[PDB]
């Protein structure tokens, strides 16, 4: 579609 | 004091001498290296090649999985080493052999490189001995398990004889395949059963990142990006329009066809020609997948592209009509994907925001994450501590991301003040910029911008991941799938960053699949390194014994007479600075080996009283003078046996004086004074010491000397009474006799001459070569003196007034302080004319001597003299002078014809014939001379005189419209006055001067000439002696002023024939046999022909370049100083052998400086009777009877500091009359006083403080020489002797000018010619093992032409200092030092004696380019002589191998070019290595001493250097005049050379970019700064090209 999902600055860098 | 020297030794070094002492398996992620420890360890046992196998010769073996890595392999072993190769690779008819010949090619090739089945089936079945194998080494190792084959070979070892196995080492740069690693401890135990060795791994924390592999670690999360299966209604329409075409793609209906089957025959398949569009389709489905469809449309047009090419290829019509179609869809699938970029991008309004905004909606959501993640964290981040890099999977999808990086860069400025976007491919190239195309030079600058700190960010698609040493960055970026352990453990060391962060690309469907795949790739990590841990690597072997424990109780320290205390610590501190006193290629300094003894040789040596102890020996480097090892005592620890060898090789060192009395290495400086008492003793009485505390500015460059007559002259005035020897005169005029030319050639062949009276006898003298204005002419002395006595004083008066008469009146060489010279003193001759006497004996001309004591006033007349005094007769003017006193009362007028037929009233002869006689003379004069009163008697034809007195010129200034001008000058008799004098003896005597001045230097040459050959006990030869004929003199009018598997197949007949191949396919003559001996060596053994020693060639090389003679000394200068520098060098090579080559080569240059020779020629007084200042008579001259005052020189001759004050003003202030300049001589008292008190005025005015010494010199008998002139006046001498008498009579020459130390005890000073080349007794050793060096000597030998007797001169000419398995020879450079001086001279006297049309001094620039380190260098290469190089240094080698490269690059041509810049780039990195040129000139030395025939070796220095010969002599490269021509065809500006007398001698200053740009440099020697102007411009050229 191209255009896939929006995210925003609510990401997290998770521990492995 | 203490020095530090951080264990400089290599890893690569430390893993050779590793793998020589047993077998192991080596691993090193790093991918350079490996190919050089293969080269290394190939070398170490490549000794016993040679050797048939039935007689126990070994071969070595290559295994390589892929064929690829076998070419390169094959590829380097040729580059590298001197030794046959093969490459015997899959089925390439190999199988399909026999025995025979099998063994047939084992004898042909050396080492044999192979894969794993042609091995097998080589070992199983037509079984070569594994005993018979020298070394066995295998790359990428890791491949070989269970059932690959790698397995099978080394399993076969089992089977053969376990005593008699060959060497086996693995090269890695993995240890696992990198896929799945479980059970590590198991699989690493069952790799080290399979090779029976160990895995070694360097540990080294410096450049190598083994230890920070491990013992580092950045943090470590994912982004854990949410991702669903991908979907795309674009990609369904792309489906939809390739099932469409499909559909219709099975009715072709095209032409009958070859029909095409697979290989494995499982189904029928199209052609290819018809299956390359389907496959090419296939590719772009999973590209778009993967890639996106920027990456799609750029696939796609390459696509495109592909089939243009392939219909261009294409012929069918049908075909091109259905590949038309095909376009048209491609065309349609690239159109729509260019629209979707081209609209998606800017659909909105704000471009500021929506720019970025859809670059965050392209992206897929893992890039969407990378983009917004990139952006918070450089929101605010300075750019200065900021670098990350990208890692991908694809080389396509590099340019993909540096594309969609770049639309993401150009839409945020703020992070284009921080970020800066690059992208790299490997393999299958395609367009990434418009420079650098190749992908070589793209990755070099790719490299060099990105550790410059120019760019902080690129994608690579693991290529920067094979461990590279690019700067650490902070974090990592890994955009494609990491499921692979040796790229995902590189790329974590690519983040060795402390406190770093690392990212992990992975999806939430993807999370839980791949959480525990990071897990055991970590624990196989941390599972390896642990492993690795405990293996006996670099830092555990006793190579770290720096930490000098304290054991200081059982050894003791030293103290020798002086006192001073060697404590056994400071032995390795002081071996190192000892070694680092020694020269060097600068290629670091070279540290002594301390090789590990094992027990049964430890008992062997030593036996019971070594038991239970260890011992060490070092191997000196062969540089210095210790050759042998030493052997430390036994004691309990290793590092006690390294203290006590290098305590005992300390001892050894100062016991044979390379160390002072203070246990330091010494200097030059305190060499060479211990030299000073013995060679440069002649200094100390000059005030000047060889120790040269201080130089250039300091030296004062000229001298005063005291010019002496020749012995002939002194006192040669006659006597009353005596008998006295009257040498005629004679000159030949050689020009044609011409009506231009009929006075004065008619003139000069009289019987009346003038001869030069003396009381010695003179000897015989050359023909003189004159040049008049008119033309050349030939002046020669009469043998035979004309004897006569002097009746009577008044006589002997009449003749000296007559000499002064000529000089005061005829010549006008006359100054107010002039008298007459009565006294007998230097240069008492007198000039005398001659007359046909009695017979045809001539006598003096009395009657003119007797009415000629003084040339009549030139009166005039008034016109009543005329009227009342009788006319002259008309023969009173027949070859007379007279002079128009009413016009010019000074000038003498010549006449040459007298005209009976012509009048007064006669008209003119030509152009005015309008006009007669006396009305033209009334016209142009009238006054002060009245009319004529003779209107009818005749008239007179006259020619005007020359006033030049310097006659060594061959130009001339005749004009055409001058010879017409100049006969119509006729004259009126009555109205000119005549001296009544011969026109004859007037017209010869006008040459005196010149005559004289070239005489007085020709007796010079003959008494020089006469001594030389008297101390050469040659003056009894029939040559020389009483019967020598002078030959006349030469005018130097040389003077100005005067796959690819086709490739590798065709080359492998080459490779039979090796590298040592030399092509010769065309000549050196295309850029656009019997050989001739020198003349000198053909005179040197044979005294047949010793040509006798002409005093022409004396006189030239007396008379300096100041002088406008028509010869100059330069010619000689350069033959002398060539041989000069090749006798001191041999000279000193004998004297001193142990010496190492910078003394040698340090008291060689201080020999043949031009202070010493200067200094050796004073004391030879030979200077005193140069010929060096332009013979100007009018001013600078003194005639023979001519001096001044004898009070006035008495006077000079007593006071210095009053003789530095007399001006010439105050010369002229002296007053002479007729009386005190004839009769009484010395000056009256009152002129005497006058002048004495007008003199001191000079300091009460503006005169003090001047120079008059460089205007007076000449009334003294002083000269100023500078300081160059005398050393080549000594160097010319030398020359001279040199081309005469050969080298076998010239040697001895030097002890008379004491240059070399007369050796009493033998006459070795002329045998020094056959010396040897230093200790050679002691290596009478078996010539096997010479041989076992010299691998393929015969071709070496074949390409230098010249087989060898002895084959140990050529091992020591190929030792180069770093190689420690010789021990028999010495290093290259002590032959080269002999090299050097034998071919230097060797081309110069070639050179010298071949070529005469070049102009000398330009003859000393083609010598310069020929002796040049690169023209040697560029020989070396050119005849691959290199490849026999014995050394162990690896930044050599890489720099060896790239001027290698460099030259076959350019065929090996010399023309001018970049590499003649380059020369500056000798010892910007360099790019050149003195090691190279000079195994050339060791060769070379080693030629020599091996025959002792001069003429041998020059037919091998010649058949060398034909072609540089031929070239250079065609157009000879300059370097100084180049410099400053070359650039001013858009860059004139220049500056002036800055004395510096430092270090650095010269500083210069120059711009760049044309003009715009200033840049300077700096230089230690006079062509040094002009070399890096030059490389500046290169450079410049290289921005243009750019």
């Amino acid at each position: 579609i191209d255009r896939y999902e929006q995210v925003s600055k609510d990401f997290e860098f998770i521990k492995i | 004091m203490e020095d530090v020297e951080i264990k400089p030794r290599g890893y690569q070094l430390r893993l050779v001498d590793h793998l020589t002492k047993s077998n192991g398996i080596v691993y090193l992620p790093t991918g350079s290296g490996k190919t050089f420890v293969a080269i290394l360890v190939l070398k170490r046992f490549s000794q016993d090649f040679d050797k048939p196998i039935e007689s126990g010769g070994k071969r070595a073996l290559f295994m390589c999985n892929t064929v690829e890595l076998a070419r390169q392999q094959a590829m380097a072993v040729r580059r590298c080493t001197n030794f046959k190769v093969g490459f015997y690779v899959g089925e390439q008819g190999v199988d399909d052999w026999t025995r025979g010949m099998w063994s047939d090619e084992i004898k042909k090739n050396q080492v044999l490189v192979g894969t794993a089945q042609v091995f097998l089936d080589m070992v199983t079945q037509t079984y070569v001995a594994l005993s018979s194998l020298s070394v066995v080494i295998i790359d990428e190792c890791h491949h070989g398990t269970g059932h690959h084959p790698f397995r099978e070979f080394m399993r076969l070892f089992t089977i053969a004889n376990q005593t008699k196995l060959p060497r086996v080492v693995g090269l890695t740069g993995v240890l696992i395949k990198g896929n799945e690693i479980t059970n590590v401890a198991t699989k690493l135990k069952e790799l080290e059963i399979t090779y029976r060795g160990n895995i070694i791994t360097v540990s080294d924390t410096k450049e190598m990142e083994n230890v920070m592999l491990y013992a580092t670690k950045p943090t470590e999360v994912m982004v854990s990006f949410p991702h669903q299966e991908q979907v795309l209604t674009v990609t369904r329409l792309i489906s939809a329009e390739i099932e469409k075409f499909y559909v219709s793609l099975d009715l072709m209906n095209i032409g009958v066809q070859p029909i095409r089957r697979s290989k494995s025959l499982q189904c029928l398949r199209d052609p290819s020609k018809k299956s390359f569009v389907k496959q090419l389709f296939n590719d772009f489905l999973y590209q778009m997948k993967e890639y996106g469809i920027y990456a799609a449309s750029i696939a796609i047009i390459s696509l495109i592209v592909e089939f243009d090419i392939k219909r261009r290829q294409a012929e069918t019509l049908s075909v091109k009509l259905m590949h038309r179609t095909a376009l048209t869809l491609c065309e349609k699938i690239r159109h729509l994907l260019v629209q979707k970029l081209q609209d998606m991008t800017y659909d909105d309004d704000d471009d500021n925001v929506n720019t970025e905004e859809v670059i965050m909606n392209f992206s897929t959501p893992k890039v969407q994450r990378f983009l917004m993640s990139l952006k918070v964290s450089f929101a605010d981040k300075d750019p200065k501590d900021i670098c990350c890099l990208v890692f991908v999977e694809r080389r396509y999808t590099c340019k993909c991301i540096y594309g969609l990086l770049l639309n993401y860069i150009q839409s945020t400025p703020e992070l284009r003040n921080v970020l800066t976007p690059q992208f790299m491919v490997g393999r299958n190239n395609i367009s990434p910029d418009f420079e650098s195309v190749l992908e070589r030079k793209w990755q070099k600058s790719a490299i060099q911008q990105f550790r410059d700190g120019n760019a902080n960010l690129m994608i690579c698609s693991s290529v920067l991941e094979e461990g590279i040493d690019v700067q650490a960055c902070n974090h990592v970026f890994i955009l494609d799938p990491v499921k692979t352990f040796n790229m995902y453990v590189q790329s974590k060391g690519r983040a060795r960053t402390t406190e770093a962060k690392f990212v992990l690309f992975t999806a939430d469907k993807e999370r839980e699949k791949t959480i525990q795949q990071i897990y055991q790739y970590r624990k196989a990590h941390n599972d390896i390194a642990e492993y690795l841990k405990d293996r006996v690597l670099e830092k555990t072997e006793p190579e770290l014994y720096e930490i000098k424990g304290h054991f200081q109780d059982d050894i003791d320290p030293f103290t020798n007479e002086n006192g001073a205390v060697l404590l056994p610590n400071n032995a390795l501190a002081i071996l190192h600075r000892y070694c680092q006193t020694i020269p060097t290629d600068a290629f670091g300094f070279v540290i002594p080996w301390f090789h590990v003894l094992q027990e049964d040789e430890r008992d062997r040596i030593f036996g019971v009283s070594a038991k239970g102890k260890h011992v060490i020996s070092i191997n000196m480097p062969v540089n210095c003078m210790l050759r042998d090892t030493i052997y430390s005592d036994p004691m309990d620890n290793v590092k006690t046996a390294k203290i006590s060898a290098a305590f005992k090789a300390c001892k050894v060192l100062y016991s044979l004086g390379e160390l002072n009395e203070r246990f330091v290495p010494k200097t030059l400086k305190e060499r060479v004074a211990s030299i000073a008492d013995v060679h440069f003793e002649h200094w100390n009485k000059y005030g000047d010491s060889v120790t040269a505390t201080v130089n250039k500015a300091d030296k004062s460059k000229d001298r005063t000397y005291k010019t002496e007559c020749p012995l002939e002259f002194y006192d040669a005035l006659p006597r009353v009474g005596e008998i006295c020897y009257a040498y005629e005169i004679f000159l030949e005029p050689q020009f044609e006799s011409c009506e231009y030319t009929e006075h004065m050639y008619l003139n000069l062949q009289t019987p009346r001459n003038y001869a030069i009276l003396l009381r010695n006898k003179l000897p015989r003298l050359a023909e003189m070569p004159l040049f008049s204005n008119q033309g050349k002419l030939h002046v020669r002395v009469a043998n035979a003196p004309l004897e006569v006595i002097i009746q009577n004083s008044e006589q002997l008066e009449l003749l000296h007034q007559f000499h002064g008469m000529v000089f005061r009146d005829i010549l006008k060489i006359w100054h107010p302080f002039f008298v007459l010279d009565r006294r007998s003193k230097e240069n008492s001759y007198l000039v005398v004319p001659l007359i046909l006497g009695a017979g045809e004996q001539k006598c003096f001309d009395w009657e003119l001597m007797t009415n000629f004591r003084r040339l009549p006033q030139s009166h005039g007349s008034n016109v009543q003299q005329r009227e009342q005094q009788p006319a002259p007769r008309p023969e009173d003017f027949e070859g007379k002078i007279v002079t128009q006193w009413y016009a010019n009362y000074d000038k003498p007028m010549l006449v040459t014809k007298v005209h009976r037929e012509l009048t007064p009233l006669s008209y003119m002869e030509k152009n005015q014939q309008d006009k007669t006689y006396y009305e033209f003379t009334m016209s142009k004069y009238g006054n002060r001379i009245g009319d004529v009163v003779h209107k009818d008697k005749f008239m007179i034809e006259v020619r005007d005189l020359t006033e030049q007195l310097t006659f060594y010129v061959h130009n001339r200034g005749k004009f055409n419209a001058k010879s017409k001008a100049k006969m119509k000058v006729i004259l009126i008799p009555e109205l000119c006055f005549n001296f009544n004098f011969p026109g004859d003896l007037w017209l010869k005597l006008i040459f005196l001067p010149s005559i004289l001045n070239r005489m007085y230097f020709l007796l010079h040459a003959e008494a020089l000439r006469k001594r030389f050959n008297t101390y050469l006990n040659l003056h009894l030869l029939p040559f020389n002696g009483t019967d020598y004929m002078p030959r006349p003199l030469e005018i130097d009018y040389s003077l100005k002023r005067n796959e690819m598997n086709e490739m590798d197949f065709e080359d492998k007949e080459y490779w039979a024939k090796n590298q040592f191949h030399m092509p010769t396919g065309n000549i050196y003559g295309n850029r656009t046999g019997k050989v001739k001996p020198l003349l000198i060596l053909q005179k040197t053994v044979s005294k047949e022909h010793i040509t006798p020693a002409e005093q022409g060639e004396f006189l030239a090389a007396i008379t300096a370049s100041s002088a406008a003679d028509v010869f100059d000394m330069e010619r000689l200068e350069i033959l002398g100083n060539s041989f000069l520098k090749l006798s001191a060098t041999l000279y000193l090579a004998s004297k001193y052998s142990d010496w190492n080559e910078g003394t040698l080569t340090e008291v060689k240059s201080k020999l043949v400086s031009n202070r010493n020779l200067l200094f050796c020629l004073i004391d030879a007084d030979i200077p005193k009777t140069l010929n060096t200042i332009q013979f100007t008579p009018r001013y600078t001259w003194l005639p023979p009877g001519i001096s001044l005052p004898h009070n006035v020189l008495a006077l000079w001759r007593e006071n210095p500091e009053f003789a530095k004050i007399i001006g010439p003003h105050n010369l002229r202030d002296l007053a002479l009359g007729d009386e005190e300049s004839l009769v009484k001589g010395n000056c009256s008292d009152i002129n005497y006083n006058r002048f004495v008190e007008g003199c001191r005025a000079n300091g009460q005015s503006f005169y003090a403080g001047a120079d008059f010494s460089s205007e007076v010199n000449f009334c003294v008998g002083l000269v100023t020489i500078p300081n160059k002139v005398i050393a080549d006046t000594l160097e010319a001498l030398l020359g001279v002797i040199v081309k005469n008498y050969g080298l076998q009579h010239a040697f001895k020459m030097l002890e008379y000018f004491k240059i070399c130390r007369a050796d009493i005890d033998k006459p070795l000073t002329q045998l020094l010619n056959l010396e040897l080349g230093g200790k050679k007794m002691r290596a009478n050793v078996n010539t096997t093992e010479i041989d076992g060096f010299l691998i393929n000597h015969y071709y070496l030998e074949k390409n230098l032409g010249y087989t060898f007797k002895d084959r140990r001169y050529l091992l020591q000419a190929l030792t180069h200092p770093s190689y420690p398995t010789n021990r028999i020879t010495g290093s290259y450079q002590e032959l080269e030092f002999i090299g050097n001086a034998i071919l230097d001279f060797l081309i110069s006297a070639y050179i010298f004696e071949n070529n005469t049309k070049m102009n000398p001094g330009a003859l000393t620039d083609l010598r310069s380019a020929l002796v040049n380190n690169t023209t040697l260098a560029c020989i070396c290469v050119r005849h691959r002589l290199h490849f026999f190089i014995l050394a162990e240094n690896a930044k050599l080698s890489e720099i060896i191998s790239k001027f290698v490269n460099f030259q076959e690059s350019q065929g090996h041509r010399v023309t001018n070019y970049v590499r003649i810049l380059l020369e500056e780039a000798d010892v910007t990195n360099v790019d050149v290595p003195k090691a190279l040129g000079d195994v050339l000139e060791a060769l070379i030395a080693a030629v020599y001493l091996d025959c002792r025939d001069l003429q041998r070796t020059w037919e091998v220095i010649f058949n060398l250097f034909e072609p540089e010969l031929q070239e250079f002599t065609r157009k000879v490269p300059i370097n100084h005049i180049r410099q400053l021509v070359e650039h001013k065809h858009a860059k004139p500006v220049f500056s002036s050379p800055i004395v510096e007398g430092e270090t650095v001698m010269v500083s210069c200053q120059f711009t760049c970019m044309e003009k715009t740009i200033k840049v300077y440099g700096f230089g230690s020697n006079k062509d040094q700064a002009k070399l890096s102007a030059a490389k500046h411009a290169l450079q410049q050229l290289s921005k243009c090209d750019a």
